[PDB]
């Protein structure tokens, strides 16, 4: 699968155009960096470098900036801005305050669940993964780096989960939960932190086994 | 003479650019980064990714707005020069400004900024047009969306005759200066992004310089892909890989 | 932020799909000008000039002085712009900002690359003193187009600059030898479309132009695209043209 | 001698003023404006009617705030002025200001600003005092509410004897130079709005000058009266239509 | 305080109606003034004055330079103010205020129209060297009329400024020669009424003001109306008599 | 210019190696700052102004879960030999960010959530370590204004004269000396409890430092009770006034 | 009773640690200058300076410096900031809004109801002795001095109130309200201003005695 | 980025307390450091300095002119910094920190005499040879300051002087007599970690600088940020610092 660049030329017909693509003159050209996604239904560029640009049905971890009546602004470590409507948490009953479920500072997994063209994103805890952090671990890396810790058919996350006993929820914008053996959950960290660094991802999955197994030792 | 049985001072053609080297991605905290060489000429270009831009007054609660800032170290120069903007580094960072923001897709950022800082290390002619070239991978380098690759080389005129990326002793005495940049697309030269002039030239060497140019620009402009895919080459099948 | 941009932004695009200027003026045509010299008796040269509602002054001041150290054999011009806060809503008050600086470069270029005034005849000790030109151009009225009008006014003010020997003890006063005429055409710059000598209410738009000097023969001496866009090749062959044929015309009007 | 035989250098009196020169509205982007030559200065002023301050801290929540701004151009002297605020353009400023902000009903415009520029394009003395009433006129030109008309000229002190609008010598070589300014309704001074004074005067000479400094000022009134009364003949009988 | 100034404010004003000031001090009457010399042994002169319970320090620096090219048969006097934020809460910590400049200008005008120092005896080499005086205020304590409290500092400390002639080889030291004790008067205009020497308290009402300097023969020498207010021909009549006065009794001050 | 900084045990004012130049401390001398002290150390004449928690305006700067603090040094154009132009130079800027820090350490900034303690202090007068004598001052008007500090702060220099080590040098000391270091402690209960202030130019071994430190602690427990006693004096009325209403 | 000053030995008991004072290492330390109070239930330290710092049950006088539905913005005077919520205004009526119960400029006489973690300080007007000022006059002094006007034992406002025929209300905050016939509460207010001023205090209730005798005479 | 840094922030704390540093490194354990010099051509003298992945680039640029009236028998030294906001999006287009970061630099130079200004005398009260030395930023991945001071003293020492250019003999290479090193130490608590990473000071900026010369004595100091230093602590790590030096000074042979 080709690497394309912005400019490049990538069909003739623009009702299959995606993400990382644009429009004009009935053209389609890639506007980022990427690998050239083609198919019979659409024509894309993968992403390889940049920001978190959230979409539709993503899970994310976020913190909760401001408190509302109405909901919460959520900080999702993106230039786009959350929020979370006191309509989609679950965990608030009526009789209930906004600020006695969710304060200013608090973790939160939720799902995005709409992007209008003003750019704001709609967040949503009714889901099954969603939950408030009320106890566990928070990791950070790089978004761009968010695949690699996931892995293909995620086979760096299961090493991880299983290897360790742990609970990990990976969002899309790069920030990380976990839970289990404080001894454990440690070491998930520093391996997630390892596979963020790493300069030559040749044998990586089996070098991370490695690692979590001469650290189980101390 | 400048111009003595065809050849430049340097020893090269009319229609010849200076050695030219880049290397994307070499910085750690930047978003995006470039080193480039043009000749003498040494600079390095970094990129903030959109963020936020907390001196709320100049926020655009629609679009993305675009920082661009040339400096040149106190080092780069024959003779020192006192840190600090003047009115050549202002006028050479709006002019760079405004041809990014042709090109960006500033409409996907609102309320947000893309901060392109460039210094030159070490200066010889056309610093400007080695950083816009340097910028331009940069961006690439931080993923943020654009319509396509910018590009810039000048075009001089010594001894009555245009001549390509000129150097210091031909801006110096030549009859005229032109920077150029161009939208490229697809190896193809799409429109103009910069356009400056100072000299004396007829309507017909302008013309003819803007030929001169464009052959300069795609020239540059494989050897953009050519850093560009070099670096990425590996992330890519990675990407490959995993997807 | 908006105040009546749109609306007037809408307009002025609305009747342009209809090749038409809102004031009904060809695309290739200039405002009236009216050029009024000697208006600061205070001034070594000054004069007014009136681009259509736009208006400008621009002061000639001169004093002996010394050379750069790179160029002891040439006298020295400086040109420098206000574009004060009385001048239109939106002018800040304080130092120059990054439009009055490049409104001032250009009005630079075009004397300095047109060598419209022989430096070197300007020395009076080798590296030790020579003739400082101080071209202070500043708005009064900006109706649109305040480079154009600087332009002329720049030059219009010098050929009426008589140099101040004699309160210097330096000689007998003479006028300040001119030996060229740059001009300066600004044109707006709207998709496919351009529109010379664009007014205020046209530059509702966006502020996206290309700026193009030439000297009593015909040359092109300084060019100036501006603005965050892109200039379509086939516009900027037709434009330069265009151009040559409209700074010839209001070359005229010094005569 | 600067009063010989009962006359001045200029050839005026004691009790004279200097040619003066008024026209209300010359600014077409200007909310009012005024262009006042009074001797040899040349001044113009621009009023920016009841607009909203920007630096939110500065907005005044129960009334309008008054920013004033005295400026001489750098060909508006004999030797060339580095342009930007000086020292004394700010005291200029400041009381200048003050003089408006006891005539202009600031209270019926709150969180608003009511900005008001003056320029010399040529400088002679008493500039001071020609920029107020230039100024005043561009408020009533812009429509802006006002007890009634400020009015200002100085009085100065020459071989011991009081004259009016001291010309550029008696200011270099005088003994006193004092500049007034007073509130004027119904052709009658109402109060001082502005003064100040420097010299060496006795208690009863500073009596005196107020005496001379309002005859002056009704003067320069009717001049201010004629320049906007003309200049609003066409509009006035348009409305006079319409209504 | 938004309107901790108003509670005190209408207080003041409540006293006004009743006409009576606040500490009991007649319309006409300055507080208790102290002037102490030498107090900067560095400087070659200076003097702190306290006024009421405001407070100003005045130094003074002279070194040799050169003369403006105008007057290049006199000596030069430069006067700055420093309103730190040390005197009150209201004043920024940055550069030369718009009322910093104004106070020092005043001052500069007092003593530069009563022609207090003899500039012509301050020449070292016509046309090459003269002495240069600095004159910079510091206020310590801002209490009300720290204008009044400077200029007083000011000819106190330039009546202690001693040439440095020994330490730039042109002699032995002497005294700064000083012939006219130019003095201001600050009043606080509130409708048609006037408080001489205002405080901090009474300030409190507005910033309306007008000051007025004398020199050694009661004539006027500077006058400044501040603050946006219209000022009543006849008030100004009878503060012009008051000033003149109050300014004759603070000069006895200086017969030590 | 000088030769024999020490001759025969004693330096060129007279003193001794252990000893401090003459001192005078006055609490409570301004009237519109919340706490202010007036402080001589030698040649050095200082003032040091506090405006007690305030809050701060520019809502860009402030700090949501604390106070922030802020200091300012600056010298009077008259302080010195040769008048200096008024304004902010680079070590003026520089002393003001080390004294800063130095109370950040000791102010219990935590219990005023969006307010501001500024500390203003001026040199009237300056010689060899105008910037020790400030903190001292500094310290006095923090206690006089009311807010909380886990003690006080005591400062004082050591320098280094002919090899032989010097308490609080004075001029000719600092301007000919081989070392100059400023030091800072925050003393309890009569106790160095630990350092909050430390600087050092000069060249000195590795055993030369270690013995400044104990040289200087030594005059910095002088001064501590030079501290008190300026305090307690000025105190004494309104605290027996105090234990009579309450 | 002596005085101590910030970073003086208290207690070796942390079980001891009162106001004006805080542990570390195990031990209590002053924080402020004042007068050490010893019982046997704390190890406190009576402050003699600095701003108002509010406690539950304080009589403080503010004034309304913002209007919501919610409830008021009240200025205190002090580095803590105050809100009047709408639930406890008793005043208050559900027919018409709160717009026309204050407005951003009255001055009111509350209680501190509670001070949350974040320094946040809740007003209340439930009171018997709360009610929004429309009368008298308001003196103001500062906070350091209330204990003084008040006497010991309340002997000197008791002083005051009865001499002169006067209501008065002394806040903590330092704001005096105090009502009665024009010319009594004028001498009241003098006499408040000239007592905060005292230089001297030993034996200032009889001198207040002959003052509020010779201006009841003279 | 608050919580960002605040994440790695704990992560750093949370691995202190176990006695261990994010990247494995001991507490008296510099990162690797790499120094290049002729980097810039044009320049009289520079040096580029990698330290870990931070990244700065120090020119040297002489020219001729008027010294200090109280010293017409010395050359000046004058130091500046560059911290633009290339690699650390903290900082704005001098700061509060240049002018730190410059000073120390200078100081260390100045007191150690490492440069006798003495011979760049050229005419007693007129002609002095002035050296400017420019510090530069390129990637801030923490410790810019001891990565500075190597580079600035590496620069000063492949400074040859432009005697030709200005006419005054042939050229010749920048009198230098000593080797100013700094060692910067994080201090959380009673614990310190040299050479802190730009991820280790998310935990706060409290450091403490030691600078000494070739004979091992102690030439500046400089603590920094609002703590408090224990006494026992600083007798530690004042030993610790200047062994750090001495190795770092081997890159120099």
């Amino acid at each position: 699968r080709k690497i394309v660049l912005p400019g490049d030329l990538l069909s003739t017909n623009p009702r299959a155009a995606g993400y990382g693509t644009y429009v004009e003159g009935g053209k389609v050209y890639a506007k980022i960096i990427g690998l050239f996604d083609q198919t019979e239904t659409h024509v894309r560029v993968i992403p390889l470098k940049g920001r978190y640009t959230p979409s539709v049905g993503d899970v994310v971890i976020g913190i909760i900036r401001e408190v509302a009546a109405n909901g919460w602004a959520v900080d999702i470590y993106s230039p786009y801005q959350a929020f979370l409507p006191v309509s989609e948490n679950p965990e608030m009953k009526p009789n209930k305050k906004p600020n006695e479920v969710l304060d200013i500072g608090d973790a939160i997994i939720a799902k995005v669940l709409n992007i209008d063209p003003k750019m704001k994103v709609t967040l949503t805890m009714k889901d099954r993964i969603c939950r408030p952090i009320r106890f566990g671990r928070i990791v950070a890396i790089n978004p761009a780096r968010v695949p690699r810790v996931i892995g293909k058919k995620g086979s760096m996350i299961k090493l991880l989960k299983s290897e360790l006993d742990v609970q990990i929820v990976v969002g899309q914008n790069g920030l990380i939960w976990v839970n289990g053996d404080r001894r454990k959950v440690s070491i998930a960290e520093e391996a997630i932190y390892l596979i963020e660094q790493e300069a030559h991802t040749e044998g990586l999955t089996d070098r991370v086994a490695e690692f979590i197994k001469r650290r189980k030792a101390d | 003479k400048l111009i003595v049985d065809g050849l430049r001072l340097d020893g090269r053609k009319f229609d010849e650019l200076r050695p030219i080297k880049i290397e994307a991605s070499v910085l750690k905290r930047a978003d995006g980064s470039c080193y480039l060489e043009m000749g003498k000429n040494k600079v390095i270009a970094a990129v903030f990714g959109p963020r936020e831009v907390h001196p709320r007054h100049l926020q655009d609660p629609s679009k993305a707005i675009i920082r661009y800032r040339y400096n040149m170290a106190p080092f780069s120069v024959e003779e020192r020069k006192r840190p600090g903007p003047d009115r050549r580094s202002i006028e050479i960072s709006k002019v760079s400004k405004e041809a990014f923001e042709a090109v960006i897709m500033k409409e996907l950022f609102p309320r947000s900024a893309i901060d392109i800082f460039v210094e030159v290390l070490q200066a010889d002619a056309g610093s400007r047009t080695a950083c816009l070239n340097a910028a331009s991978v940069a961006l690439v380098d931080a993923g943020v969306p654009m319509k396509g690759m910018i590009t810039s080389v000048a075009v001089g005129k010594a001894d009555g005759q245009l001549v390509l990326d000129p150097m210091k002793e031909e801006d110096n005495f030549g009859e005229a200066d032109m920077p150029f940049a161009f939208l490229i697309r697809n190896g193809k030269i799409e429109s103009i992004a910069l356009l400056q002039m100072d000299g004396r030239m007829t309507r017909d060497e302008v013309k003819q310089a803007i030929e001169l140019a464009k052959k300069g620009a795609l020239q540059i402009y494989e050897m953009q892909r050519e850093a560009i895919l070099r670096r990425y080459i590996e992330v890519g099948e990675e990407m490959d890989e995993i997807t | 932020e908006d105040i009546l941009v749109d609306i007037k932004r809408d307009y002025v695009l609305s009747k342009l799909r209809d090749n038409e200027r809102i004031d009904g003026r060809g695309f290739d045509e200039f405002r009236k000008v009216e050029i009024i010299p000697n208006v600061i008796e205070k001034a070594e040269g000054s004069a007014l000039v009136k681009l259509g509602d736009t208006q400008v002054v621009v002061g000639v001041k001169m004093q002996p002085g010394e050379p750069y150290p790179d160029t002891p054999d040439r006298g020295v011009i400086i040109v420098n712009a206000e574009l004060v806060p009385l001048a239109s809503p939106t002018f800040e008050p304080g130092p120059p900002d990054e439009n009055s600086i490049e409104l001032a470069r250009v009005v630079d270029r075009g004397i300095r690359e047109s060598e419209a005034v022989d430096l070197s005849k300007l020395v009076i000790e080798e590296g030790e003193k020579v003739w400082i030109v101080f071209v202070d151009i500043h708005a009064l009225d900006d109706d649109g187009n305040l480079l154009d009008a600087s332009a002329l006014a720049a030059i219009a003010a010098l050929m009426n600059t008589k140099v101040p020997a004699e309160r210097f003890d330096l000689g007998e006063d003479y006028l300040l030898p001119v030996r060229d005429l740059p001009v300066s055409v600004t044109s707006l710059i709207v998709g496919n479309k351009y529109l010379v000598d664009p007014s205020r209410e046209e530059m509702s738009v966006g502020d996206t132009t290309l700026t193009i000097t030439t000297d009593k023969d015909d040359n092109v001496v300084a060019m100036q695209k501006s603005g965050g866009y892109l200039l379509d090749e086939k516009l900027f062959d037709e434009l330069l043209d265009v151009s040559i044929n409209c700074a010839r015309k209001l070359r005229e009007k010094f005569k």
